[PDB]
């Protein structure tokens, strides 16, 4: 039963504050330490601090001294990580995590993790994606096979979900990790390799989905000369 | 020949939390926890996830009778409590008694 | 302080093989207050070793920790396919708690050169005042790859943007997609657009290109 | 303190022991430092945790709306409602204030007890193999290396192993 | 305000698991008991006697 | 426990001592067995008895009928009557719960104190005539027959009568 | 009782120590008499003082008029008002009674604890320079003039100064 339950993922403007919750659901809260660990996108793990509500006061790392505070609500069985040393490179995934077997009142290692709360610090605002086709051609063919795809440009915030022929087409699809542009918006490309002969006969449609803006586009991709 | 020594001791830290005890006031302890909630958000919120009905410059009499000054109020199909303002006095614009007014107010509160 | 550097940043090994990761400390390390974690992408860490050599319950026998002082090692004796992930070492003798950089063990496999494709911008996009050219490297290994853009032979410099996939479940190869973006103004001002790809399983840099037409 | 240890025969606290409530400082030939006693600390934490949760969770109030509205001819029941509201206020205020006072007193005594007992557990192991030099310290009548020290913290100190050496130095 | 609460007072909502409060006697919801106290701080750690 | 004896240096209890809370076990040449300390037990019984009666009898409620009936146009006073009942419910529940918790703690400590004091009372009598062998046992440095054992339980142990014999066996055993 | 001193190993009190709660009796060559320990007494007095003031002053009632009047057709609310008055009566009576019982118990332990600690502070100073003769008395193994007596009361008794003389009479 022993699980830590993180708050929902959040998007806040630079300069402002964020507060991440983490509800334990098991045993009597308070006699174990909860740690707060952060992971920038594709980066190492850094320990911010942690608390054991009853053993003593929160302990923090100097990196976040004055920018972070950690508290705990002993009844509701919940710890809070408040960060408002806010910038854009505070965008990351935030984990709360604890040790399971005692003695566990101090900050040691960590058996049990939350799933994480991803937090993106961006002055952008919600935007649906425009979807352009990457058309196959005599320059997008090589031997038996040829490549076509979809370009999902200028959307905020993550995530997008891409499928081909509404889930029919799987083999040879690569949806790439999105990238953050200078405009502060994301762009990603999705790509399929298919038999060159199947062009003309078989019709390929990518299905883009951006729930944060409720836009659902289906773009057919045609050959050209 | 100064032998090796082992001492027992106890934690101290930089904490300035004080607590009161039956024998002694303002005792500094290494940590303590608050039992008294002493802050609010300065807001009137949704209760049970349901927004209150806000009557603006009208009171319940004016709102429920349809005082012309209350026409602009929006009335949802449900609400968790009622809010009046201290200056809300658009009520019975034609003078008289509202019979069992407070009972009605209680009936309508949610 | 007490910062822990892991060696090597990546580790290429094929399944069935011994992997030995290391973790060195800037300061000695209290007995054996060193844990080892395993992160697969998209998930939170799984605890492998605590103490220094104490295996966490659940962890299969192949994983074994060892070492002391400023030198610790984590040994995996038979890489299974599950075992390919990032491995972070962590210390906990004293606050602040610090982790390692992480080592990524990846699947070693035979060298495989990319299929390289190029995609001129769509018409649809061109009506909206910007132009994005996509160059795509398909099914290449190793991950080390270089992509240069040239337009009318001129080496573009600040306007491209790569992003790589993760190793494939099946052929454990990578795939890469850089895209070059220009104002419709500049795109129309130039004729030939080429991306030049330098891999190591490609005897000599293959450059795919297209004329605007 | 009720039991004489904290602020008693052990005069002050240790800013150097940061990993636990109670614990040990040693100095021998191979080194010196603090180490928290993990077992007794966790037990106390568990005890105090249970106490705080007890004070909080035993109050399980139901959904109520306190306010009441009365007209100008219902002053008597209005004052009855106030007597009710004021009575509860006095009760809760008195009990909350005193409860905290009493448990705070009990909590400090508890820590005092734990330290005293820790000291007693060590004194009982060492017997005359060391000298009680006050302030909660023991001076060994024999060489005590880290292995020896750990046995003392864990409670498996071997009195007879060192008993000969100690008696010589004691004489 | 477009906020949720479980205990509303005339001067602001309270979000708390704590058993007592000195905000306001007239509340709506599942609320902490009003008390006149200004400080109900329960000690958990020990008497602090640094060097 | 608060005083360190029960579940402390006297690690476990005696199912064999059935005639009292605290007491003694002896083994000498003429035998072995349990004996309750009757005085300390009766005293403790008196204390707990008094405690239970206090928690029970200090509550002297009067004759009341809780129920109240209100018509459909008396909802406000009905909610006032409920606020009274719920207010009382919350108070008694909180106070009874904490009361029991606090006194249970005080009760266990009390037993713990009583055992410690018994142990200390014997140690003070025996002095250097016996060896504290831990776990609450004293090993005598002289022969202790049934008469001798009883004097200890009754509090009239004669330290000087056996001090010589003990001194011989004490410095003999300590080589 | 809890700590074993009062009515414990120190069987009775001293009507002759009139200037303090706890204290000392000495007899040496230059005299004999009682003297209260001023520090420990003042400390306890401050503690109990704080205790009495807390029990009294944490009750902060507002201006109210208890009486209420109801006519013959208001019997139900009259009984509601009675239920209010009687519930408050029951709560306060129970809590006041139990409160007093608990704090009185806590007060006796406290004095008991204080006497124990006083004895222990002296025992710890004298070590083997004196003999613990029960009933709370120490018989010195060396001559103890008034200066010496004061050092003991003062917590600055010089064990090494007298240890030789003491060891001699102790043989």
């Amino acid at each position: 039963q022993v699980q830590l339950v993180q708050s929902g993922a959040e998007v806040k403007k630079p300069g402002s504050s964020v507060q991440v919750s983490c509800r334990a659901s098991g045993g009597t809260f308070g006699n174990y330490a909860i740690n707060w660990v952060r992971q920038a996108p594709g980066q190492g793990l850094e320990w911010m601090g942690g608390i054991s509500p009853i053993f003593g006061p929160p302990k923090y790392a100097q990196k976040f001294q004055g920018r972070v505070t950690i508290s705990a609500d002993i009844s509701s069985s919940t710890a809070y990580m408040d960060l408002s040393s806010l910038s854009s490179d505070d965008t990351a995934v935030y984990y709360c995590a604890r040790k399971l077997e005692p003695p566990y009142y101090f900050y040691s290692y960590m058996d049990v993790w939350g799933k994480g709360t991803t937090v993106t610090v961006s002055s952008a605002s919600t935007k649906g994606p425009s979807v352009f086709p990457l058309a196959p051609s005599s320059k997008s063919t090589s031997g038996g096979t040829a490549a076509l795809g979809c370009l999902v440009k200028d959307y905020f915030p993550e995530p997008v979900t891409v499928s081909w022929n509404s889930g029919a087409l799987t083999s040879g699809v690569h949806t790439f990790p999105a990238v953050l542009q200078s405009s502060g918006l994301y762009s990603l490309s999705s790509v399929v390799t298919v038999p060159s002969s199947s062009l003309g006969t078989q019709t390929y449609i990518c299905n883009v989905n951006h729930k944060p803006s409720n836009t659902k586009v289906d773009k057919r991709v045609e050959p050209k000369s | 020949d100064p032998g090796d020594t082992l001492c027992i001791g106890y934690h101290a830290n930089n904490s300035t939390d004080t607590v009161d005890t039956v024998l002694e006031k303002n005792v500094t302890v290494t940590h303590s926890v608050n039992l008294l909630e002493d802050k609010h958000n300065g807001k009137l919120c949704k209760l049970r996830g349901v927004a209150p009905l806000h009557l603006g410059k009208c009171n319940i009499a004016g709102w429920i009778l349809g005082n012309p000054e209350c026409e602009s109020l929006s009335t949802a199909s449900s609400w968790s409590y009622i809010v009046e303002t201290p200056s809300s006095d658009n009520g019975t614009c034609y003078p008289g008694d509202f019979i069992d007014y407070e009972e009605l107010r209680e009936q309508l509160s949610s | 302080e007490i910062v822990l550097t892991q060696s090597p940043g990546t580790l290429s090994l094929s399944p069935g093989e011994r992997a030995t990761l290391s973790c060195r400390a800037s300061q000695s390390v209290s007995s054996s207050y060193l844990a080892w974690y395993q992160q697969k992408p998209g998930q939170a860490p799984r605890l492998l070793i605590y103490g220094a050599s104490s295996r966490a319950t659940g962890i299969p026998d192949r994983f074994s920790g060892s070492g002391s002082g400023t030198d610790f090692t984590l040994t995996i004796t038979r890489l299974e396919p599950e075992d390919f992930a990032v491995y972070y070492c962590q210390q906990y003798v004293s606050t602040p708690l610090t982790f390692g950089g992480g080592t990524k063990v990846e699947i070693k496999r035979t060298v495989a050169a990319p299929s390289v494709f190029i995609f001129p911008p769509s018409d649809e996009q061109l009506k909206s005042g910007t132009a994005s050219v996509v160059c795509l490297l398909n099914n290449f290994y190793p991950r080390e790859a270089k992509v240069q853009w040239k337009v009318d032979n001129a080496l573009q410099s600040g306007n491209s943007q790569e992003s790589v996939t993760e190793q494939d479940s099946k052929d454990s190869t990578y795939s890469l997609s850089s895209t070059l973006t220009l104002s419709k103004a500049d795109y129309e001002k130039h004729k030939v657009y080429a991306c030049e790809v330098t891999h190591q399983g490609l005897s000599s840099p293959v450059t795919k290109s297209f004329n605007r037409g | 303190g009720l039991f004489g240890a904290i602020a008693g025969f052990i005069e002050g606290g240790w800013t150097g022991m940061v990993d636990g409530w109670y614990g040990y400082h040693h100095q021998n030939e191979q080194g010196s430092g603090y180490a928290a006693d993990l077992k007794s600390t966790q037990n106390a934490i568990d005890g105090i945790t249970n106490k705080v949760n007890s004070v909080i969770e035993k109050m399980n109030t139901q959904f109520t709306a306190v306010g009441k509205e009365f007209n100008h001819l219902e002053k008597r029941i209005e004052n009855l409602n106030k007597k009710v509201d004021d009575g509860f206020l006095d009760i809760w205020t008195y009990n909350a204030e005193l409860l905290v006072l009493l448990e705070n007193e009990r909590t400090l005594d508890y820590h005092d007890s734990n330290v005293k007992n820790l000291y007693e557990k060590v004194r009982s192991q060492l017997k005359n193999n060391a000298k009680e030099i006050g302030n909660g310290c023991f001076e060994f009548y024999h060489k005590c290396d880290n292995t020896c020290m750990e046995s003392v913290k864990n409670g498996t100190y071997d009195y007879p192993k060192y008993s000969e050496e100690a008696k010589l130095n004691r004489e | 305000h477009d906020c949720n609460t479980t205990c509303q007072t005339p001067k602001g909502a309270i979000n708390t698991s704590l058993p007592f409060q000195n905000i306001h006697p007239i509340t709506i919801g599942k609320c902490p008991k009003y008390v006149k106290s200004t400080k109900l701080r329960l000690a958990t750690g020990l008497r602090n006697i640094p060097s």
